[PDB]
RNA sequence: AACGACUCUCGGCAACGGAUAUCUCGGCUCUCGCAUCGAUGAAGAACGUAGCGAAAUGCGAUACUUGGUGUGAAUUGCAGAAUCCCGUGAACCAUCGAGUCUUUGAACGCAAGUUGCGCCCGAAGCCAUGGCCGAGGGCACGUCUGCCUGGGCGUCACG
RNA sequence: UGUCUACUAUCCAGCGAAACCACAGCCAAGGGAACGGGCUUGGCAGAAUCAGCGGGGAAAGAAGACCCUGUUGAGCUUGAC
RNA sequence: GAUGAGUAGGAGGGCGCGGCGGUCGCUGCAAAACCUUGGGCGCGAGCCUGGGCGGAGCGGCCGUCGGUGCAGAUCUUGGUGGUAGUAGCAAAUAUUCAAAUGAGAACUUUGAAGGCCGAAGAGGGGAAAGGUUCCAUGUGAACGGCACUUGCACAUGGGUUAGUCGAUCCUAAGGGUCGGGGGAACCCCGACAGAUAGCGCGUCGCGCGUACUCCGAAAGGGAAUCGGGUUAAAAUUCCU
RNA sequence: GCAAAUCGUUCGUCUGACUUGGGUAUAGGGGCGAAAGACUAAUCGAACCGUCUAGUAGCUGGUUCCCUCCGAAGUUUCCC
RNA sequence: CCCGUCUUGAAACACGGACCAAGGAGUCUGACAUGUGUGCGAGUCAACGGGCGAGUAAACCCGUAAGGCGUAAGGAAGCUGAUUGGUGGGAUCCCCCUGAGGGGUGCACCGCCGACCGACCUUGAUCUUCUGAGAAGGGUUCGAGUGUGAGCAUACCUGUCG
RNA sequence: GCGACCCCAGGUCAGGCGGGAUUACCCGCUGAGUUUAAGCAUAUCAAUAAGCGGAGGAAAAGAAACUUACAAGGAUUCCCCUAGUAACGGCGAGCGAACCGGGAACAGCCCAGCCUUAGAAUCGGGCGGCUCCGUCGUCCGAAUUGUAGUCUGGAGAAGCGUCCUCAGCGGCGGACCGGGCCCAAGUCCCCUGGAAGGGGGCGCCGGAGAGGGUGAGAGCCCCGUCGUGCCCGGACCCUGUCGCACCACGAGGCGCUGUCUACGAGUCGGGUUGUUUGGGAAUGCAGCCCAAAUCGGGCGGUGAAUUCCGUCCAAGGCUAAAUACUGGCGAGAGACCGAUAGCGAACAAGUACCGCGAGGGAAAGAUGAAAAGGACUUUGAAAAGAGAGUCAAAGAGUGCUUGAAAUUGUCGGGAGGGAAGCGGAUGGGGGCCGGCGAUGCGCCCCGGUCGGUGUGGAACGGCGAGCCGGUCCGCCGAUCG
């Protein structure tokens, strides 16, 4: 999504400046010709010299963008998936879970239906989700450093992400107005929202008729999908993760 | 957030626009909130201000003088108010300009054109903001 | 070999200088929309123009503006204004359709280190058809269509 | 060789630069990049300051113009291509 | 348990700077930067903290990114020393006395005296070039390489009057051109390839008619002004 | 340095191939030269200005934080 | 003994450096290569473009005889095109035995020697459309070949080159 | 001599057209060298820079004298691929297209020539009228050395019959583009402060928590922002609907028909020369020489003859879209720069200044929330100082936020016989440090305070229906901790 930026072409070398040469007494740096203007006799066209021409200037063509095989985007997505339903994952990333009844969190279609941002609030607060909805706005503040100036002004937490399965539906525009709260499609999961900053254990909140699309979207171990033409999940190089069941088992232990 | 095409959310731009507003525009730009008793009656909330307006400082230094307008200095983004004012070094008097936002309008100069405004101002609220 | 001067050195304060930090109506880069200069005198250049201004910005002897329309009470550094307020109405306001637009410049009567050197038309006014006076305008080159006036035994016809 | 005059230098009031500067500034021998202000061994060595002086600082002025090298030129010449 | 040198060079693990995606915080009960004979940690790059100053922003951690780290380049720009109150003020003969003015006088003004330029001048004008430097009044600073009450500086105002003086007119070396001839075109030649310009006389007509009615001289050629008077500053220009 | 060519004294010529103002003609591999490679705006054995151009350089100079580990070569062959 | 520097050799009578602040030099891009991380795997790659979509330069979806690289090589070319492993060491495992032991197992890798495809050479029973087919049988020749695939995409360091 | 025509001349004749400017993209011409090849001349740099011309919102190209050799594609342009490939190249250095295939877009056409001859049926100008980008009337011209119709190879002319198609304007609305106006919610209480926009408390809006302003981090103070509603204007194109009109004479379409069936010249092509191209016995272009054809001509990537085959129809012209865009005008955005950076220029910057000229070309941003910009007293000729005053602050006093280093003065400590600094080791004198250094613990009784086995309830748990538990409340007993 980057804008590129490079300095202009001619800038530094908009001169006729040349070498005094040597024999006298100065360095061999190109300068200013002329007189009547402390301009003049003044060097030019040096990345070390004052108004000169940087080093190695940064160029448009710089290459910018990255294609990441789609097989490989589709396994991060479904890993940033499976993270958002492991609690310790989602406290681990800093949202407060502490009130919520269930992950994966799965609430009624009528939600969709929710048209003003008041009732959009009190969904989030009979759910349990509205601490972590007050978390990102009670940390709404000012970016630091330059950013500030660049039309970024202000930064916050993240908070929950809701996924809705029905097009069109109205509470897209009902959250949108919550700081914090984003809202995504479930056919169109997005890997920067599931795994904000590269972390893992994004805080989701499924809508049911969502909830019910995911092994249609992205299929099981078993078939494959049906929205991703011949995509299967991916399997993990150890069956079963924990340790201690191995190595205290009684076949090893014998 | 905000989906117009035509309106930049640039921070340099935003204030280039408003510190290089012509006169007409530094009028709308000046604008102060109606008194609770003003908005109950004509049913607007905020309303250009005036050259023989009454209003009421509210903020800064000078909160709780009441006094009558006597000069929009646009040009300076300020207001300057009869009595609202300090002695120099030399003893001689100089109103303190205050900026429009921080008085309450107590009293409206109305006239037929006023009228009118307010007729327009309370038009949309009674439709846009209750009917609906 | 004290004291004090001098030199060096450490600290406090005061100087010198403008680094650093925080700023930004600027720059740079990407993307998008639009197609609109001029002999109906352009771009550019010059001179002038405000109650107090040199520049920048604006304007053209109607000269930091006229007119229309919109907005609806200022402009402002000072002065001044029975200029203006329930309004044919303030503004160093916005906008544009009416109108003005000096000398130049492709620059066009000829020229130019010259406000130089010509010719033509002519309102108004005025003295008895004429004379003076005169606002204003005209007179480049190439070229197209048509037209007028002509030249050559160029090709003929008739006296 | 002596001497005379003027203007400087010299002293004062006022005014007031620049070249140059690694750090610095007493010597002898030694060794050392074979010619040291610094190192080794000795001579020695006493605040601050004035006018002169040309031994030394291999003094300053300039990336040696001489000579050589470069697969750098340029002016000129001819039986070079 | 053994072991420890290292230029050129290679590699690893770390420190620091500025953004971005996240996360955890600090701040007008005082952020950043900066200052300190405060204290401490790390082999070290660095880090933490006391006090002061300052008055509005800043930091930790994970990932990621880059115009990311200086003692040197006769490096760049800016600033500042020693040199140094030093080199230096010296051509064109020369000043002195009194008084006035002024806060202040070797330097301003008046008077007196003594000298110099000595008519191919240190005098009186003008052409180029400059452009208000001209004149009056006033003046804080700066400037006039000492000084100044001073002024070719600064501020305010004033000042250039033509039928006769010049430009203007004429042509010189030459310049710019029509047509024609060249030329991709910018351009080249320049009256040389051509139905010239028009003029004169009657009152529209007759006669004449050799391709430039152009530019080119404030010293060449050339219609006409002389005394006397007048301004702080103008005159063969104003007045008679 | 008064001065990026001046000052002092001393010298050459001084009715002529004399000196000088203004106007005008010749422009860069070109002009102009009683000829010194002189002169052509402090620039001349090829002016000045902008551009090509950040020209190329086997040659000179410089090349920015810390610890830890390993740790050289000046020899072979070929090459205007 | 003064740092930096070139040097066989610097405290040097070798060069740069009066002092301070700030600026100041292996970068970006294309191609290729080795290595490593990741995805998938005889495949791999959403790359032009399309469908859309955070009301949207992102993300998501699309390869239907598309295309790139790989999946087959040899030959200048006309052309032809892989009969599908033997052996000496060897990891691991199994059995006996408790030896520097003996059997079975024999991956990766290395050595050695055949076979197969092709250029070249050689060979020809038996057929055929007269120039081809191919029973058998070859070679101190040559190949960036075969003998149960390993590639493709992507990230980054280092290196060569523009 | 009078006339017609031809060619030419003059005109301040009536009415028109042209020049110049701009640079990003576009079209034509002209045209280097630095450089690379480790030298260098071909080559390369490059069919590029500079030079000279001409346009537009796009330009240019464009309806095959094509690709190809296939089961064939089908104007032009552009993207991916073809491909760093065929080819070219001191076959060195290097250089280098095209077709197929997949996509964006999509559009086709107009003339010249034999063909009115019972009628120049055409066009311009003057004048006049009307429903005025035009149309009608009249007059004078242009034109037969040919205007208008018909035709363009895909065809077509002519004849025949099938009996298919074809004739305008206006009203309203939509769509499209541009603009204008109104419209959500606190400025509630406490504390700090010069200022609340900060902290704490209590509320509210949100399809509006983009952004900015206001005396400190403002969704609710102000402008805006989201979403409707209302109003005005521009385009005359596209489109929906309504009203009126609606003559098929002619023309076209379809079918058939013996016949007819005209198509661009100093051009194609060839020789030669130069240049250019990947184009190699020669890719294009250009000069000169030669110079065509009509059952013919061009092409088919090796020159030539011979026999076939495929393919298209040059030497005339127009044409939207997909594509380009460091200029102009308007708009949005950014992991960009933050006053030695970023454009040379954040500011009276292409300005001041320099150069005869072509040209060269800077430096230079920040008082405070508000000038509230320092009255007055006293000293001095004056600048100014001292005291005082404004302000939260003059330790913000008109180049004034913060105010580093070099360097300088002053006060204080200390040292010094031709350098000083530096490493290591102590000492003297300073400065600094109470987490610089503790004061508890164990066992007794005095008092005070606070809780205590077995049965009842409340909300749960560990192990896997059932066992095994703790916490809290209450009631008894126990009488200690
Ligand atoms: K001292
Ligand atoms: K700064
Ligand atoms: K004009
Ligand atoms: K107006
Ligand atoms: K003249
Ligand atoms: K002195
Ligand atoms: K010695
Ligand atoms: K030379
Ligand atoms: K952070
Ligand atoms: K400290
Ligand atoms: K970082
Ligand atoms: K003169
Ligand atoms: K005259
Ligand atoms: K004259
Ligand atoms: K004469
Ligand atoms: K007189
Ligand atoms: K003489
Ligand atoms: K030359
Ligand atoms: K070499
Ligand atoms: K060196
Ligand atoms: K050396
Ligand atoms: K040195
Ligand atoms: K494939
Ligand atoms: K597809
Ligand atoms: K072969
Ligand atoms: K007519
Ligand atoms: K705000
Ligand atoms: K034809
Ligand atoms: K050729
Ligand atoms: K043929
Ligand atoms: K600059
Ligand atoms: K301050
Ligand atoms: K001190
Ligand atoms: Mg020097
Ligand atoms: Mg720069
Ligand atoms: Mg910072
Ligand atoms: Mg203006
Ligand atoms: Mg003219
Ligand atoms: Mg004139
Ligand atoms: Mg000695
Ligand atoms: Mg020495
Ligand atoms: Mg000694
Ligand atoms: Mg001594
Ligand atoms: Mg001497
Ligand atoms: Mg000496
Ligand atoms: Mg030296
Ligand atoms: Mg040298
Ligand atoms: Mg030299
Ligand atoms: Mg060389
Ligand atoms: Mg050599
Ligand atoms: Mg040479
Ligand atoms: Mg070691
Ligand atoms: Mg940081
Ligand atoms: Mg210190
Ligand atoms: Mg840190
Ligand atoms: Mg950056
Ligand atoms: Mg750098
Ligand atoms: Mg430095
Ligand atoms: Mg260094
Ligand atoms: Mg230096
Ligand atoms: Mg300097
Ligand atoms: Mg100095
Ligand atoms: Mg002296
Ligand atoms: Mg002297
Ligand atoms: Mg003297
Ligand atoms: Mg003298
Ligand atoms: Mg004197
Ligand atoms: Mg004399
Ligand atoms: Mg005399
Ligand atoms: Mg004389
Ligand atoms: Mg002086
Ligand atoms: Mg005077
Ligand atoms: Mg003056
Ligand atoms: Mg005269
Ligand atoms: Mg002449
Ligand atoms: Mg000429
Ligand atoms: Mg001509
Ligand atoms: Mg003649
Ligand atoms: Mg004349
Ligand atoms: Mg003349
Ligand atoms: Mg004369
Ligand atoms: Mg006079
Ligand atoms: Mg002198
Ligand atoms: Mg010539
Ligand atoms: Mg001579
Ligand atoms: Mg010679
Ligand atoms: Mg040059
Ligand atoms: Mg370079
Ligand atoms: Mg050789
Ligand atoms: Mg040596
Ligand atoms: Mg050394
Ligand atoms: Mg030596
Ligand atoms: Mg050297
Ligand atoms: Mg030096
Ligand atoms: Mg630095
Ligand atoms: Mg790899
Ligand atoms: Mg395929
Ligand atoms: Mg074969
Ligand atoms: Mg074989
Ligand atoms: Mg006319
Ligand atoms: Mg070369
Ligand atoms: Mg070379
Ligand atoms: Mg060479
Ligand atoms: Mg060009
Ligand atoms: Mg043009
Ligand atoms: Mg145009
Ligand atoms: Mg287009
Ligand atoms: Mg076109
Ligand atoms: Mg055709
Ligand atoms: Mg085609
Ligand atoms: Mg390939
Ligand atoms: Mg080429
Ligand atoms: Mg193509
Ligand atoms: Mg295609
Ligand atoms: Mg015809
Ligand atoms: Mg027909
Ligand atoms: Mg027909
Ligand atoms: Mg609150
Ligand atoms: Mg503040
Ligand atoms: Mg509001
Ligand atoms: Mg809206
Ligand atoms: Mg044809
Ligand atoms: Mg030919
Ligand atoms: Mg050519
Ligand atoms: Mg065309
Ligand atoms: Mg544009
Ligand atoms: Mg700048
Ligand atoms: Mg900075
Ligand atoms: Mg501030
Ligand atoms: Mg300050
Ligand atoms: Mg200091």
């Amino acid at each position: 999504a980057r804008q590129p930026y490079a300095v202009s072409r001619k800038a530094g070398h908009q001169t006729s400046a040349e070498s005094w040469g040597t024999g006298r007494a100065v360095s061999r740096i190109p300068r200013v010709p002329g007189g009547g203007t402390h301009r003049a006799g003044q060097g030019a066209f040096g990345n070390m010299c004052r108004g000169g021409r940087m080093f190695a200037p940064t160029q448009t063509w710089r290459r910018w963008h990255r294609k990441i095989p789609v097989n490989q985007k589709r396994y991060a997505v479904a890993s940033a998936i499976a993270a958002s339903s492991v609690p310790s994952l989602v406290l681990a990333r800093g949202h407060r879970i502490e009130s919520v009844p269930e992950l994966p969190l799965v609430v009624s279609d009528s939600v969709e239906g929710i048209e003003k941002t008041s009732n959009a609030i009190k969904a989030l607060k009979q759910i349990g989700a509205y601490p972590d909805a007050e978390k990102a706005k009670d940390s709404h503040a000012i970016r630091p450093g330059k950013g500030k100036m660049r039309n970024r002004r202000y930064i916050s937490r993240k908070g929950p992400l809701i996924v809705y399965g029905t097009e069109g539906a109205k509470l897209v525009k009902a959250f949108r107005n919550i700081p914090g709260v984003e809202i995504c499609h479930v056919d169109r999961l997005n890997l920067l929202k599931l795994a904000p900053g590269g972390h893992l254990g994004r805080f989701i909140i499924w809508t049911k008729c969502a909830y019910e699309k995911l092994d249609a979207i992205y299929g099981t171990f078993d078939k494959p999908s049906q929205e991703k033409k011949g995509y299967l999940l991916p399997r993990p190089k150890m069956v079963n993760a924990d340790l201690a069941r191995i190595i205290n088992s009684d076949e090893v232990q014998s | 957030m905000k989906y117009n095409p035509r309106v930049s959310s640039s921070r340099r731009k935003s204030r280039k626009a408003h510190f290089t507003a012509p006169s007409s525009v530094r009028r709308v730009l000046m604008s102060a909130p109606l008194s609770s008793e003003l908005r109950a009656k004509y049913n607007v909330r905020s309303m250009p201000v005036r050259k023989d307006d009454e209003v009421q400082v509210v903020r800064g230094t000078y909160k709780g003088r009441e006094g009558k307008v006597v000069q929009v200095y646009r040009k300076k983004w300020v207001i300057h108010i009869e009595r609202i004012t300090r002695e120099k070094v030399n003893g001689s008097t100089v109103n303190v300009g205050i900026n429009p936002s921080k008085v309450v309008v107590s009293k409206l100069r109305l006239d037929k054109d006023r009228r009118s405004l307010l007729d327009r101002k309370a038009k949309g609220r009674a439709a846009a903001d209750k009917d609906k």
